[PDB]
């Protein structure tokens, strides 16, 4: 059994997007289907349900009459059209089947924003005395002002993993994202070992290797 | 409509301890609940339905009991893969998820190692300045970062994010960046990040002078 969501992407506030959900592994008509969404860092929010043969529809408050959940028991698919999306609708959108919700999909991400696709500027977070503590130095890369997610970061092409912390991104007031990735290394290694953060922003076709040297 | 409470908001227990978590309804929902476990970046996993019926393949150490208004999901012996957020959900009428409850492993308190980074000269050429404060390898998760610029409390012009509990030392790390215009940056002298944490008897302050 398997649910596979589709759709997803950057669409402007007020504009339209349709989500699809293909279900392999069982007779689709036996279960009611759900759509459940999850905003970045927030809990599950139930969107809507479709009865096993499509007669009974029920939505949640935040739907507010803008969404429509339908079903195709012959193609084993459910859909969810989103006609006038608000940035408040940014979330991962999950599929689930119900008589409890035992089977879920991996989810598809709806990004609703007027920001244009943009690759990050990678600024050093240079290690200094004020970034040092008893022989341990901290250094990193500020991956600033990119859209949309995701961005990946490794260090020295993956040869450096111990002491790496690549933090969740944040959505700036400008609507562009920004994340940091920091490593802790021995202080005495600063003048000997080279520290490069390898940044990749595939939506903008931008790959940047940034060497981070002390001040 | 039907709205549900989840108490507590976060819980910490050691491996092998008994974890009990509560969920409440704005109605008598008898025993019509499910409970889900969700790990970072992953879809929810159904654990219990009808308040007490375990799903197939869910360990026997996961148990629940229910009573119309008051519901208890219990991990009777916490294992390391039980690190997750747990969500109760009603279906006595329609369906609503609770806010959820995070469960992490309890370890001894660890104060954060604080590091602060002035904005790079590369970025200053761009016309912006980001000041970054890093709080490293602390426990428990709760920490407060307070930005000051020549002692002024910055409020609303910073953003932060936290890692997940590290898989081998069980600590968290946090990074906060203060955004301000280059023109405002060049107008102030002392930039400080003042950390509050259970492991610190008094707030620790990391600061630098522009230049």
């Amino acid at each position: 059994v398997k649910l596979v969501e589709s759709g997803g992407g950057v669409v402007q506030p007020g504009r339209s997007l349709r989500l699809s959900c293909a279900g392999s592994g069982f007779a689709f008509d036996n279960y009611a289907m759900h759509w459940v969404r999850q905003a970045p860092g927030k809990g599950l929010e139930w969107v809507a349900v479709i009865s096993l043969e499509g007669r009974n529809k029920y939505y949640a408050g935040p739907a507010k009459g803008r969404f429509s959940i339908s079903r195709d028991n012959s193609r084993n698919t459910v859909h969810l059209q989103m006609n006038s999306l608000r940035p408040e609708d940014t979330a991962v959108y999950f599929c689930a089947r119900d008589m409890g919700m035992d089977v879920w999909g991996q989810g598809t991400t709806v990004i609703v924003s007027s920001a244009s696709t943009k690759g990050p500027s990678v600024f050093p977070l240079a290690p200094s005395s004020k970034s040092t503590s008893g022989g341990t130095a901290a250094l990193g890369c500020l991956v600033k002002d990119y859209f949309p997610e995701p961005v990946t970061v490794s260090w020295n092409s993956g040869a450096l993993t111990s002491g790496v912390h690549t933090f969740p991104a944040v959505l700036q007031s400008s609507g562009l994202y920004s994340l940091s990735s920091v490593v802790t290394v021995p202080s005495s290694s600063l003048g000997t070992q080279t520290y490069i953060c390898n940044v990749n922003h595939k939506p903008s076709n931008t790959k940047v290797d940034k060497k981070v040297e002390p001040k | 409509d039907i709205q549900m409470t989840q108490s507590p908001s976060s819980l910490s227990a050691s491996v092998g301890d008994s974890v009990t978590i509560t969920c409440q309804a704005s109605q008598d929902i008898n025993q019509f609940v499910s409970w889900y476990q969700q790990k970072p970046g992953k879809p929810p996993k159904l654990l219990i339905y009808d308040a007490s019926n375990l799903e197939s393949g869910v360990p026997s150490r996961f148990s629940g009991s229910g009573s119309g208004t008051h519901f208890t999901f219990t991990i009777s012996s916490l294992q390391p893969d039980d690190i997750a957020t747990y969500y109760c959900q009603q279906y006595e009428n329609l369906f609503t998820f609770g806010p959820g409850t995070k469960v992490d492993i309890k370890r001894t308190v660890a104060a954060p190692s604080v590091f602060i980074f002035p904005p790079s000269d590369e970025q200053l050429k761009s016309g912006t300045a980001s000041v970054v404060c890093l709080l490293n390898n602390f426990y428990p998760r709760e920490a407060k970062v307070q930005w000051k610029v020549d002692n002024a409390l910055q409020s609303g012009n910073s953003q932060e994010s936290v890692t997940e509990q590290d898989s081998k030392d069980s600590t968290y790390s946090l990074s906060s960046t203060l955004t301000l215009s280059k023109a405002d940056y060049e107008k102030h002298k002392v930039y400080a990040c003042e950390v509050t944490h259970q492991g610190l008897s008094s707030p620790v302050t990391k600061s630098f002078n522009r230049g």
